[PDB]
């Protein structure tokens, strides 16, 4: 199981994009695309920009 | 914050 | 290659030799001779800082 | 912010 922490808040522009705030710890589900990663934050799930997070371990 | 990547 | 690390939180030195920085700052990494205390440069100032306060940048 | 590593 891998996690990433948000370096900045991310405000979705399209459906399917996971909203988050600086410091939120997101669970990685997929990171095949170097630009858009897929993660889980509580009961919310979606894709987000990889350049918005960094390893949380 | 960096610009969001092309969707 | 020159590698940079970016500051996750504000760091206020408790001892001498430590590098002060604000969240957002981009630090030039000089070395990781200590897994917990990395040495770097922020403009003119130089010192060690905790590795858990930063994430790779460049 | 997390605790500062063993100084």
């Amino acid at each position: 199981t891998k996690f990433v922490q948000a370096l900045f808040d991310f405000n979705p522009q399209e459906s399917g994009e996971l909203a988050f705030k600086r410091g939120d710890v997101i669970t990685l589900i997929n990171k095949d695309d170097p630009n858009w990663w897929e993660g889980q934050l509580n009961n919310r799930r979606g894709i987000f920009p990889s350049n918005y997070v960094c390893p949380y371990n | 914050p960096p610009p969001v990547p092309p969707r």
